């Protein structure tokens, strides 16, 4: 699961050191850099086996709740019955194999309220307060004796989208525990270039693309307070669409500029269309 | 580098906003005056009582309050742990109008240049509003409040809060604020002056009728009947009476404050208003240019192109009532 | 934030000053262009030879040179130690005109933002002028040179030196300089535009006669015949021909550069010029408002108050000759 990741080698190695210690990392960054992709591959790296079963991934939204996450009482045919959640059940599998590493991906964690979701468990999920010693009876636990304890093997990876203006402040409860990490677009890297060279792409078109995108992304990052650095465009669009072996050329490129980048600029530049026309043209002209 | 005495400016803002002793305060600068009005102004409101607007609340509680929402109740199965989703009306002071006050006071405290007595009193008030939530203010918040449900008194301080927010700039420190040097820029001071008269005239000149009048060019063009490219022309004020009409163009210039050449560029607009304006009654047409001067006031009359036009000045910094007398004295002559 | 391409501005300055390949240079910014003209311009002069103005010298020397001043000779008793006070004419390049060049070049070198090739070449030139003395330049120095004894070529670069000196601001360092962002301010760019046309029109429109015309109000006032308070009115340009006269008011606005509402405030001045202007020949009276636009040029005609007036634009940034064609094309239509 490590053949072609566009990100530099430094961060991906640092993360593995960072993750094995802190165990709760947040990956920031713009949409379209494969935040789901990189985390998924890293999940296989930490285990050393490219196995999905140990790994589970969820997308958070505001109405995502403790009931789905851990324990809830959905009705059966006659009467209400407790139902195990995802994280609750997920950990029971990890308890079987303490030697192995089990991994949980939480996409768009900033969107939902963590407190309503984790509830009691948010104290445990920090790396220190782990194991049977810190076990507590659960919210819906009928019997006091049954408890839930986060095993040390579990590692949690979270994806946060920097691009949104609507976001103002990260949740406080999140920041105390998790170690935020910034993912650059990494449009100018050897590994991404080497991918395109393997595909039917001339060297000038590669440097043409890298040169043009860098200055464009640099422009958005340059206006620091008005727009965050994380607004800068990612690279996943250029990855996708070439599974058929199509040659990457200016003819193919102009579609992606028009289809994906153009509405994205419209949202980023909601003030002046003239200023948009300045930047749309340079990519092709 | 002459400017108006700051205490006098506040009176002009008052008519501009369309609605007390300022002699006591020793701080000439504007923010000292403005905060003392607000800081004292809030104290006036609480005596009568602040506005409490019923905010309906849909929440999950352990019991029946008001109206239970059956749908959300059953779907979330809240009945089982003895809870319902019920709608009721908590009474708070957490309204947008009241929230704005607290956020503004925080800015007032953070301001680097401010009287100590003023800052101390506000900090008490900030403590005295526990329930209300601080906010990061924008004009868009003020935009929502144009409905004006609130009382007449609330609208006064809210306009004050608008002045502070727009005229707040960070200074030495990251947190602290520093007030804008409002007087120095002519445009906003001029735009104040133009609004100052229009609302002023409605109050005192009850005899005459006062409205801003939109004007249309006499032109016709073969290319476009619209003539959109042509400049938009809307009077500053028109003060019409049965015996005589009068159009005024008033602006604040820095050059005129020096007692030489004269800056009367606005006059070029005036004649064109007279031309496009055609009276059905045909009583008369008159024009006035009035500017602010500091030392003294001088009045002239002219007969230019078949029009009787007056150029006049007012000695701002004199005294507010004598100024008020002077304004009525001035208009009385020309309104004839 | 759109502005004119900088290379085009230099052409407008040329007609403004009333008097080459700029394609070669790669630095778009103004100072790169301007220094290269000067740095290359000086090299043109030295080839022909720089001005040497006889400066008479009254000095104490050990011998007779020219005319001995008998009075100062005897009174100071300089005869005894074999000396006389004699008047003679040393020939130097140390004139005010030439001194100005060297001082300007020092500023050019000190400028923080400048092409390396440009700066290196000037430093050679600064060394190549050993006799001439550096100076701290003021407009008062330039004021003395309005006599224009110098040749026509000298006047060109001196005007260039005027532009640099006035548009020089210290930047990061105490010594170094940073160029003014000339394009951004409308007033000086506008005032350039107004002068640009007036000298331009004399060159190309040889058929017509072009002069700026002072105008007098038709007014009479009982108070003062002078009417000094009234605004001073002097045309931007008048371009009169036997068949038809035409007055133009041209100004540079930022709002118009965006392709909505239109900024045509200057028009209000225009009609009043038409009114005060009375033609003896009675051939016609016409008006033109011309503004700079970047993308495209659009022309309209109007019949407003018995006057035939045109509003038009020019696509600056297009090309200098096609612009020159467009200007002649434009005036030809209305001059009819
Ligand atoms: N092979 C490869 N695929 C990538 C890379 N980066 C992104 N992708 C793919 O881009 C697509 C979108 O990823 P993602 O960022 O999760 O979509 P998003 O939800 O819009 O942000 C997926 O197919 C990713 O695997 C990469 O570096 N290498």
């Amino acid at each position: 699961a490590l053949n072609d990741l566009f990100i530099p080698e430094t961060t991906i190695e640092t993360i593995l050191k960072r993750l094995t210690i802190k165990k709760n990392i947040i990956l920031q960054g713009p949409p379209g850099v494969g935040k789901t992709f990189v985390a998924r591959r890293l999940a296989y790296l930490l285990t050393g086996e490219k196995a999905p079963q140990r790994v589970n991934m969820v997308q958070f939204h505001q109405s995502y709740s403790y009931e789905d996450f851990i324990q809830g009482y959905r009705p059966n045919g006659v009467g209400f019955r407790r139902k195990d959640g995802i994280f609750y059940n997920f950990c029971q599998q990890a308890k079987e194999q303490p030697e192995k590493k089990y991994i949980f991906i939480i996409d768009e964690i900033n969107r939902a309220n963590l407190s309503k979701v984790f509830g009691e468990v948010m104290m445990l999920m920090e790396h220190d307060k782990r194991g049977e010693n810190w076990s507590v009876p659960l919210t819906y636990s009928e019997n006091d004796e049954e408890r839930f304890y986060v095993p040390e093997n579990v590692y949690i990876i979270g994806l946060m989208n920097t691009a949104d203006r609507s976001l103002a402040v990260v949740d406080y409860a999140l920041r105390r525990r998790f170690s935020f990490i910034d993912i650059e677009p990494g449009f100018d890297t050897p590994q991404f270039r080497n991918f395109l060279l393997n595909k039917k792409a001339e060297p000038s078109f590669v440097e043409s693309l890298c040169q043009k995108m860098n200055e464009l992304n640099q422009e958005i990052s340059k206006e620091a307070t008005i727009l965050g650095k994380g607004f800068r465009i990612g690279h996943s669009y250029f990855c996708c669409g070439l599974e058929d072996g199509t040659s990457p050329d200016t003819q193919w490129l102009n579609e992606i500029v028009m289809t994906d980048i153009a509405p994205l600029l419209e949202e980023y530049f909601f003030d002046d269309p003239y200023k948009q026309q300045k930047w749309t043209n340079k990519l092709l002209g | 580098q002459p400017v108006i005495p700051v205490r006098n400016i506040y009176y002009m803002l008052t008519y501009a906003w369309g609605y007390a002793n300022l002699e006591a305060i020793p701080g000439n600068n504007l923010l000292d005056i403005l905060g003392y009005v607000l800081n004292k102004g809030v104290l006036q409101l609480s005596r009568r009582g602040l506005e409490l607007d019923y905010n309906p609340n849909t929440e999950i509680i352990p019991g029946i309050k008001g109206r239970i929402e059956f749908a959300k109740t059953i779907r979330g199965f809240h009945l089982n742990h003895g809870k319902t989703v019920s709608t009721f009306d908590m009474l708070n002071e957490d309204t947008l109008a009241n929230r704005i006050i607290k956020s503004t006071l925080a800015i007032l405290i953070k301001h680097e240049k401010l009287n100590s007595t003023i800052r101390d009193e506000a900090r008490s008030l900030y403590r005295k509003l526990p329930g209300i939530s601080t906010l990061h203010l924008t004009p868009q918040h003020f935009s929502y409040l144009n409905g004006g449900k609130n009382t007449r008194y609330y609208k006064f301080v809210i306009s004050v809060c608008k002045f502070i927010v727009n005229n707040s700039i960070p200074g030495q420190n990251k947190g602290h604020y520093r007030f804008y040097d409002f007087e120095r820029n002519e445009k906003e001071m001029s735009l104040l002056y133009q609004k100052f008269l229009y609302e002023f005239c409605r109050r005192e000149l009850t005899s005459a009728n006062t409205t801003r009048s939109y004007l249309k060019w006499d032109a016709s063009s073969i290319s476009d009947q619209s003539l959109n490219l042509l400049p938009r022309m809307e009077t500053d004020i028109t003060i019409r009476s049965s015996e005589k009409i009068l159009i005024v163009d008033a602006k604040y210039y820095k050059s005129i404050f020096s007692r030489e050449k004269f800056h009367s560029q606005n006059l070029y607009q005036l004649m064109n208003y007279l031309w496009s304006l055609k009276p059905e009654n045909g009583e008369n047409i008159g024009g006035l240019l009035i500017y602010p001067h500091v030392d003294t006031a001088v009045k002239h009359r002219y007969k230019i192109n078949g029009f009787d036009i007056g150029l006049c000045t007012v000695n701002l910094g004199q005294e507010w009532p004598c100024i008020h007398q002077e304004l009525l004295d001035i208009f009385d002559e020309y309104l004839k």
